[PDB]
Formats: structure tokens, C-alpha cells, sequence
């Protein structure tokens, strides 16, 4: 490179960049699915909670009966 | 300002600036280590490293060696990136800023750091010594900062002044085209810097012979011996210096190092004897400095010097094609001595 | 050329581990 | 300015360059430290001196060629250099005083003191070196019950029980035709392409190595020697690299040189650098480092090595080193990738170009045996700029990602956490 190589600068807050932020995307997307996957894991007793629970999954779940 | 260069079909290459001074030019003891570590850093154009890791980044890194007067700038890089190298080694050759804030910090902790490390080792003492008692305060000075003097940026840029000139420098790179530097050193700032004079010598430099030293340091014993040689008859002490170095000769498994320095116009034989107690030492040298007075055939070593020599060169500035035929005998005259570590052991020069 | 005292390394491994020397100086070993 | 390559009963190989004049002809055998038992160690290592000592003083006394020498794991790298108008003289004394004959070289006297000599030599670089021996212990150690894990110097009860018998019989199932070849790095052109094939300038010997049962393996381990008399500390962490002739060597090494080696006291090294380097000179935490991927025939290495100073703070230099290698593996600046493809270019181009022909030759040697063909840099050159992100992310998928590790350091180690805390936390668990 004679002479000049023509650098540019990503864009950044500081630490964060462009690049990191691309690389994590899918990376918190799923990290984000699977906190409210364990959230649905940790709450099964609020009738309303349940009630949702049941109609979404109706062939392994079809407790409610007495 | 002349330059030189030699073609390579390998495509690695690298430049270097040799500046013609060092620690024999300095006028204060302890300001030519402290300038080369001041070297590569922070120029007035471009930042310390803002614009210099680019170098990393473009393929290619920077080196400022030391010697006793070669005050010499290298860079190793790729082909196709020249132009940028030399545009930036001219700029750092050229008394940028020398800010005074950044030597309090930056330079001296690692004067000190390789002072530290370069003086456990007794032989670079030695070596020293050697230097400074048969030179006086001319050739030899103490090639380290070690504070003795208390030496201001004034007189760093005084010293940058008196060495750092267009008139007295010199430019050789090896694997690049001749045409690009020749026209390449005029199109960037190494044109402009002041014509100062060649601090060259005309004379072969005054030497002493014949005093010695001592100091008492915690360690491994050494005996350094020394002598002066001159440009008219130097073949002789490096063909002499590669036979005792090598195997072809007995006094092979004591020495430890038989190197020649070589200057402009002159240059000491040095020698070497160390080991850990303190009296197979003076043994030793006794007998190695009886059977050196007493007379050695050395033409059948003259091959073996010639290939080490020859396979030594590795720069582009190639040092003066030595006459290795004019070789017959060798008889040790007048000589120095050193003793560094223990003394009350190490035998003096009376009975030497 | 009947060698005498052969006293090396090669003994010591033979009567330590003889089946993991590689099937290759055994023969001369045995010789 | 090509190398040329046959097959004629003993391989010759040839690196033309005129460029240089000190020619250089000798011999590369594909056997060392790896193709021998852990009972006789040193052996190679006495080789090696005997000639360097005596046929050293035969040389130099007769003709004008200084010979050396080398053993990394499996070469015995018998360089002798030499003038270039001089290359014949040096193969007759070559292929009179090595292969043949051995009787006027392993005297009792001569054997006896180079055995005492090798004796001090071994002993004086345990009391002394340091780096060096954290590397052979960490070699040591990786490769348990292989030979792969022996030293390439020996050990003094090794050294001590062999006298002739011993050298012999490995100098008669080593020294043969078949794994052994020549190489004339220098200035020479087609001299050594015809003379070493002559009426009688040949190896004896005829027959083939006897293979190894096991070649190599690896598992996790330490061996610390932790003493508090010396100042400062000494660690070595690894990674099963990749061996040669795979499409992996290079990738590994861009994977290595990413990182880079660090001098914390030099002017020139501190400023410049990546993450860790920062992060570390905040603090005063290392002192030296070097990523090293070193890789044989059988299985590579994948190292870093470090001599510290501070003793308090060994953690918080292990825990930074780790964290960057989870984020080499997880996430990497373009820039990165690129400035590491220059930096390597330009680390091989001065490694494999330096004016000194025994470089070129040993490694020219090494090549020959194991790609069975020199791979000139220009197709290297050719073949690394198209080294891109995905590969390596795929490749640290692969070699780094929950692995199992080996260290092994002589010095104040003792702040050192056991293996819990230097191995589970490889994947910070939030990838
Ligand atoms: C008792 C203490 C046991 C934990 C200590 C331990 O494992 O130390 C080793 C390790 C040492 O830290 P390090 O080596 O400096 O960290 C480097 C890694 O980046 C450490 O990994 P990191 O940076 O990802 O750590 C932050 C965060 C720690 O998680 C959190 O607690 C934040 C949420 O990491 C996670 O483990 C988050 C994912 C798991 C979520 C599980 C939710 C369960 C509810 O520390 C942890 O792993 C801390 C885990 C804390 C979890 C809760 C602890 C509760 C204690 C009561
Ligand atoms: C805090 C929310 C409390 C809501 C609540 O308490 O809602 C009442 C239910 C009790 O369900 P129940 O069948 O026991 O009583 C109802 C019939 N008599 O909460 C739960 O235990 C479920 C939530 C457990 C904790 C979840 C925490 C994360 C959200
Ligand atoms: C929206 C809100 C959430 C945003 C989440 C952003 C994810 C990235 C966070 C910073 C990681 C980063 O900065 O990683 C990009 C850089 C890249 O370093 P490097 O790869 O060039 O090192 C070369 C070898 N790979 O790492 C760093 O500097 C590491 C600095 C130290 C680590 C500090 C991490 C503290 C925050 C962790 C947050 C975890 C959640
Ligand atoms: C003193 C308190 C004593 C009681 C504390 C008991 C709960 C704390 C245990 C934390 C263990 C841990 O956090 O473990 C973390 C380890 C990490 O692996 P690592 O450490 O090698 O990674 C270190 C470097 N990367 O993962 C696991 O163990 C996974 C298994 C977790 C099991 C949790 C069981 C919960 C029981 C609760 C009991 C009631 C409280």
C-alpha cells in the first residue's frame, strides 16, 4: 500500500463496537429465549399462567383434570 | 547521504539508517543509550503509536539497535510497502519533539531495567573496563546511562543536534530495487534535515596499555585480557581470535569467548577466562597467557577463519575485504588486564 | 561378535515391559 | 532459486540462492528423540556431541568447514557448512567420518570424556535454564507412556548406562537409507545432484526403521516443581495443536500469532498490541509471554509460556489469558485477522529466509521427510491470505473449546490454583 492505506473507523461507545455487537446478536437473542423458557419452567401454579400453559401444549400436558 | 541496496527474489526485505555516532560522540557519559531508547517514540508529526502499531498493522516492525557507533535504525517489511517506512523512519530521523514530560516515565525505567540486566553479567563488565582503561576519555565511555551524571533534555537535544544530520548519516536496505529508494529519500523529509560535518577520524584513536583494574563483585570470577590492535595489521588478531575460539586448539574448554570488536580504524583483541570458584581461574590464565608469550604457529587456521568470517556478514555494509594471506607467526608483546568478582585469589600483573 | 556383558538400557526394558518394544529388535535381542 | 526434489535410493533435496555464499551439505535423519526408548535417552544427544567435539577438531585442523548440528525431536540436522568452492571435500569427509567409519571415533578415551562432558553439560542447564526446562517438562508431561514425551537431552541415569553397545545398536537401527536423505542449502546447483550418488558414497545399513507400536496421544496434567529459593515464577499452559500435512497448520499458527509474544520491558512493545496486553500493563502482572504452536509428525502443540515476576498475582494473569482465548473462539475484529496475516507473513518470511544456510537447511530437511515434498513460501504466501474468520472460529471450535490442558513450571508456582481453576473456565459460561 504506496502509500496511504485508507484506514476507517468503526463505529463504538467506547468498548463496545459494530463487530461484537453483530457477533453477540443471535447470541442474546436465544440467551433471551431460554431466560424466559426457565422463567415458564419456574412458574406453573397461577391459574392464569396455567391456563396459557395448557391450550399451547395440549398433547403433554393435559393435567388439569380432577 | 549516499545509499545502497541489493536485489533479493525473496519477498522479504527490511532498511536500515546506520547514523554514524553512538557512545563514542557523546559528550555527556550517559546520553547516547538514553537518546536510542528515546528513539522510536512520539514524533511531532504523528503520534507515538496512534500512527506507528499501523506499521504492525501494514506488515512490518521497527528496531533502533545500540553498538559503540552505530546509533542504528532498522525495519523489517514486506516489498510492496516501502514508501510508508521510509517516509516514517526519515520523519523519526528528524529532531521531532523530544517532549520533556516523556522521559521521566517513559525511557528511564527501561534504562534502568537494562542496565540492571546487562551489568549481572561480569563479562559485559569486563568488557567495559577494558574499554575505559585503555582508552581514557577518548573511543571508550560507558556505553550505559547508569545516573552518574544528572543529563537534561537540554543536552539530549543538543547531542539529537550534534549527530542527527543529513551530511553525516547513511542509508542501506537489502531486498529492495535501487531506483525506489534512490528517488525515495528525496521525496520525503531526509532532504531537508541541516548539513552538519562527518564526525569521522582521520587518526587511529589514542589507546593506553598496560594498567589494569579491579572491582569487587558478588559472583563467577573473570579474567579479561585485552589488547590494542591497528588498521594496518588487524588480520592477524582475528585469524589469532578464531583459533582460540574454535576446537582446532588445546586452550579450547576453558575460554569463553575470544571475540574481536571492530571499529572504523582500530578495534581491541579481547579474550575471556571464567568459572565458578576462584582458582582454577588463576591457573588458567597463567598458563593460557604463558603459552600465548610463548609463540604459536597460526597459518593452519586461516580456512576456518575465512568461512567465519564470511558466513559473520549479513549486512549490506560490508566491512573492508580483509588480506587473510599475509599470516605467518605470532608473538604476544605488551597487553591489559581486567579482574572482576573475587580478587584476593586472582593473581596480579607482576607474575602474569 | 559375542558381545560380553550386555549391560545396557536394552535389558532393563526388556525385563520391565517386553511386549510394548516394537517386535523389531526382539529378534536381535534374542540373537 | 526452486527446490528440486528425486527419489534415488537416498533423497537429495536442493534450495538453490545465490544470494548468500556459504554453502552448506549434510545429512537430515528422520529419527531422534521421539524414535527411541525411555531407558536409553540421551543417546542422540551423545552422538551429536562426539562428532561436534572430535570430528570438529579433524575438520578445522585438515580443511577449512565448520560443522554443526541439532536434535529437536526427530532429526539428527549433521549440517556442515563449508566455502562454496568447497562442497566436495565436505561430503567425502561427510560420508567418511560419519556413516563409516566408527571405530577411529568411538574410542574409549574420546567416548568417555564426552560422555563426562554431556554428564556437566546436562547437569549445569538443570540448575541453570528455566524456560527451556518448563517446555521439556511440559512435553514431559503431555505425552505419558509415548515416545514423543522423553527430553531431547536425557536423563543422568539414562545418560550414565550406555558405554558402546548401545550406541552401536542404535547407530545400526537408525542410520539407514530408507529415512535418511541429504540436503545442500547454500550456493551450489547440480555439484551435490550428481556426487552424492557415486561408485560408493552411500550409507550402509540398507534396510527400513523399525516403526513404533504407539505413536503419540495426550492427556491433561501438571508437573510443578515448586521451590521458593528461585525469584521468579515459570508456567506453561498447552493445547493439542496439529501435527504436519493437515489442513491445519496454518490456521493454527494465525490462531497463535494473534496473541503475539510481549516484552513488558521494552519502549516498543508495551504501547502497541491487542486486549490482553492492555489489560495486563494497567497492573503489573506478567513479564514475558509466547504463543507458541509447535507441531511434529505425530501430534503438535499449542502453548504459552510465561516468566512472571509478581508472585501475588499469577490468577489474575491466568484468568485474563484464558478469557481472550474463549474470545478468540467466540468473536473476532476483522482488523485482528488481518494484522495477524501480515504479522505472520513477515515472522515466516525472516524465519525461513535468514541468511544463515543451516536454518534453511534443517528446516528444508525436516519438511522433506515429513510433506515428502518442500512447500516453497510463494504457495504459502498464496494460501494465507485466503485464512478468513470463519475458518478459524471453526478450527478454535475444534482444538481450544473445553480441552483438556497441560502445565508444568519450576519456581514459586505456589500461588497457582491446582486444575479447576485454570481448565473449567475456558467458556466463562456465556458464550
Ligand atoms: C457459592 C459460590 C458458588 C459460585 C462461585 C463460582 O462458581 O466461582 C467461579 C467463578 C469465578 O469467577 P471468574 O473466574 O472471575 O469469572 C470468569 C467467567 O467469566 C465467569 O462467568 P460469567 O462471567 O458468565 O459469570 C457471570 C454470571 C454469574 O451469574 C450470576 O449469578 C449473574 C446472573 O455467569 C453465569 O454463570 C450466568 C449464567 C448462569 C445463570 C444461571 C441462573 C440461575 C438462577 O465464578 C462464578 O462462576 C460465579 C457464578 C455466580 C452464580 C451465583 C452464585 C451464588 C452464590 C451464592
Ligand atoms: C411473586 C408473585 C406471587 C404471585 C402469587 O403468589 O400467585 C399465587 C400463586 C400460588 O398458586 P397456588 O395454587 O399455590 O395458590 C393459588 C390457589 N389457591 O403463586 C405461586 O406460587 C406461583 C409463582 C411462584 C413464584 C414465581 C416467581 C417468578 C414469577
Ligand atoms: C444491549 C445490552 C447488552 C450488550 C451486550 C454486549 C455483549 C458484548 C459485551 C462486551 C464484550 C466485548 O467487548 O467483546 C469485544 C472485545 C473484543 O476483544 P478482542 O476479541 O479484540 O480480543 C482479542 C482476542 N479475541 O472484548 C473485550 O474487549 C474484552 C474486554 C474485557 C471483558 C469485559 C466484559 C465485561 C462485560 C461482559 C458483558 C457480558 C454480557
Ligand atoms: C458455603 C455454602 C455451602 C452451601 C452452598 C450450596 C449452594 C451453592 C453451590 C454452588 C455451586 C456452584 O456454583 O458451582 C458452579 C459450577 C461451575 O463449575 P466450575 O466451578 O469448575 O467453573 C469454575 C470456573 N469456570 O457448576 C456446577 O456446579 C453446576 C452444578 C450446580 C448444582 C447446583 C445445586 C444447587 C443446590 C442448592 C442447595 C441449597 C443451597
Amino acid at each position: 500500500y504506496t502509500s496511504h492505506l485508507s484506514s476507517k473507523t468503526g463505529l463504538h461507545f467506547g468498548r463496545l463496537s459494530l463487530r461484537s455487537l453483530t457477533a453477540y446478536a443471535p447470541n442474546l437473542m436465544l440467551w433471551g429465549g431460554a431466560s424466559m423458557l426457565g422463567l415458564f419452567v419456574f412458574t406453573e401454579g397461577w391459574p392464569k399462567f396455567q391456563d396459557t400453559l395448557y391450550k399451547k401444549i395440549p398433547l403433554l400436558g393435559p393435567t388439569l383434570e380432577d | 547521504l549516499t545509499v545502497s541496496a541489493r536485489d533479493a527474489p525473496t519477498k522479504i526485505s527490511t532498511l536500515a539508517v546506520k547514523v554514524h555516532g553512538g557512545s563514542r560522540y557523546a559528550t555527556k557519559d550517559g546520553v547516547a543509550h538514553l537518546l536510542n531508547r528515546f528513539n522510536f517514540q512520539n514524533t511531532n508529526t504523528r503520534s507515538a503509536l496512534k500512527l506507528v502499531r499501523e506499521s504492525e498493522l501494514l506488515g512490518g516492525t521497527f528496531k533502533s539497535t545500540l553498538d559503540r557507533e552505530y546509533i542504528t535504525l532498522k525495519a523489517t517489511f514486506l516489498k510492496d510497502d516501502l514508501p510508508y517506512y521510509v517516509n516514517a523512519l526519515a520523519d523519526v530521523l528528524y529532531k521531532t519533539a523530544f517532549k520533556p514530560h516523556e522521559l521521566t516515565e517513559s525511557v528511564l525505567p527501561a534504562a534502568r531495567y537494562d542496565y540492571a540486566v546487562a551489568e549481572q553479567c561480569p563479562v559485559k563488565s569486563a568488557e567495559d573496563q577494558l574499554y575505559a582503561i585503555t582508552f581514557r576519555k577518548g573511543l571508550g565511555n560507558p556505553l550505559l546511562y547508569d545516573g552518574v551524571e544528572r543529563v537534561s533534555l537540554q543536552d539530549i537535544k543538543d547531542f539529537a543536534d550534534k549527530v542527527y544530520t543529513k551530511e553525516n548519516l547513511e542509508v542501506s536496505g537489502e531486498n529492495v530495487v535501487e531506483a525506489d529508494l534512490k528517488r525515495f529519500v528525496d521525496e520525503s523529509l531526509l532532504s531537508t534535515l541541516p548539513a552538519g560535518k562527518s564526525l569521522v577520524s582521520k587518526s587511529e584513536p589514542k589507546f593506553f596499555l598496560g594498567e589494569e583494574n579491579r572491582v569487587r563483585f558478588i559472583g563467577d570470577s573473570v579474567a579479561a585480557i585485552g589488547i590494542p590492535v591497528n588498521k594496518a595489521s588487524l588480520a592477524q588478531y582475528e585469524v589469532l581470535a578464531n583459533y582460540l575460539t574454535s576446537a582446532l586448539s588445546e586452550l579450547s574448554g576453558l575460554i569463553s569467548s575470544a571475540k574481536l570488536d571492530k571499529f572504523t580504524d582500530g578495534g581491541l583483541f579481547t579474550l575471556f577466562v571464567r568459572d565458578q570458584d576462584s582458582a582454577v581461574v588463576s591457573s588458567n590464565i597463567k598458563k593460557i597467557v604463558a603459552d600465548l608469550k610463548k609463540g604459536k604457529d597460526l597459518s593452519p587456521a586461516i580456512n576456518y577463519t575465512k568461512l567465519k568470517n564470511a558466513v559473520q556478514n549479513e549486512s549490506v555494509s560490508s566491512p573492508i575485504e580483509l588480506n587473510f594471506d599475509a599470516v605467518k607467526d605470532f608473538k604476544l608483546g605488551k597487553f591489559n588486564y581486567v579482574a572482576v568478582g573475587d580478587v584476593s585469589n586472582l593473581p596480579y600483573l607482576d607474575e602474569l | 561378535a559375542q558381545t560380553h556383558a550386555l549391560s545396557n538400557a536394552a535389558v532393563m526394558d526388556l525385563q520391565s515391559r517386553w511386549e510394548n518394544m516394537p517386535s523389531t529388535e526382539q529378534q536381535d535381542i534374542v540373537s | 532459486a526452486e527446490v528440486t526434489q528425486l527419489s534415488n535410493g537416498i533423497v537429495v533435496a536442493t534450495e538453490h540462492n545465490p544470494s548468500a555464499h556459504t554453502a552448506s551439505v549434510g545429512v537430515v535423519f528422520g529419527s531422534g528423540a521421539a524414535n527411541e526408548n525411555p531407558y536409553n535417552n540421551g543417546v542422540s544427544n551423545l552422538w551429536k556431541n562426539i562428532f561436534l567435539s572430535k570430528e570438529n577438531s579433524a575438520v578445522a585442523a585438515k580443511e577449512g568447514l565448520a560443522l554443526s548440528s541439532n536434535i529437536s525431536r526427530d532429526f539428527q540436522s549433521y549440517i556442515v557448512s563449508s566455502l562454496p568452492g568447497s562442497t566436495d571435500k565436505s561430503l567425502d569427509f561427510l560420508n567418511q567420518s560419519f556413516i563409516q567409519q566408527k571405530a577411529n571415533l568411538l574410542s574409549s578415551s574420546n567416548f568417555e570424556a564426552t560422555k563426562k562432558s554431556v554428564l556437566k553439560q546436562v547437569q549445569d542447564f538443570e540448575e541453570n535454564d528455566h524456560p527451556n526446562r518448563v517446555l521439556e517438562h511440559l512435553h514431559s508431561t503431555a505425552f505419558q507412556n509415548t515416545p514423543l514425551s522423553l527430553p531431547t537431552r536425557g536423563t543422568l541415569e539414562s545418560l550414565e548406562n550406555l558405554v558402546v553397545a548401545d550406541l552401536e545398536s542404535f547407530a545400526n537401527n537408525h542410520f539407514l537409507n530408507s529415512n535418511a536423505v541429504v540436503v545442500g542449502t547454500g550456493n551450489i546447483k547440480h555439484e551435490d545432484l550428481v556426487n552424492s550418488i557415486e561408485s560408493k558414497n552411500l550409507s550402509l545399513q540398507t534396510g527400513t526403521k523399525p516403526v513404533l507400536k504407539k505413536k503419540a496421544a495426550f492427556l491433561g496434567s501438571e508437573v510443578r516443581l515448586r521451590d521458593d529459593t528461585l525469584p521468579k515464577a515459570w508456567i506453561s499452559l498447552a493445547v493439542e495443536g496439529e501435527p504436519v500435512n493437515s489442513p491445519n497448520y496454518f490456521v493454527a499458527k494465525l490462531a497463535a500469532q494473534i496473541f503475539g509474544s510481549y516484552n513488558a520491558f521494552e519502549p516498543a512493545s508495551r504501547l502497541q498490541g491487542i486486549k490482553l496486553l492492555d489489560n495486563i500493563q494497567e497492573y503489573q502482572l506478567c513479564d514475558n509471554f509466547n504463543h507458541f504452536s509447535l507441531s511434529y509428525k505425530d501430534s503438535g502443540l499449542w502453548g504459552f509460556s510465561t516468566a512472571t515476576r509478581n508472585v501475588t498475582m499469577i490468577d489474575d494473569l491466568i484468568h485474563f489469558t484464558l478469557k481472550q482465548w474463549n474470545r478468540l473462539t467466540i468473536s473476532v475484529t476483522d482488523t485482528e485477522v488481518e494484522r495477524a496475516k501480515s504479522l505472520l507473513k513477515l515472522q515466516l518470511g525472516q524465519l525461513y529466509e535468514s541468511g544463515n544456510p543451516v536454518n534453511d537447511a534443517n528446516l528444508l530437511g525436516a519438511e522433506v521427510l515429513i510433506k515428502g515434498s518442500k512447500l516453497s513460501l510463494g504457495e504459502a504466501f498464496k494460501k494465507i491470505d485466503a485464512i478468513t474468520v470463519k475458518d478459524v472460529k471453526a478450527w478454535a471450535g475444534k482444538r481450544l473449546w473445553d480441552q483438556d490442558i497441560a502445565i508444568a513450571g519450576t519456581g514459586q508456582i505456589e500461588g497457582l490454583l491446582d486444575y479447576m481453576r485454570i481448565r473449567s473456565d475456558m467458556s466463562m459460561m456465556r458464550w
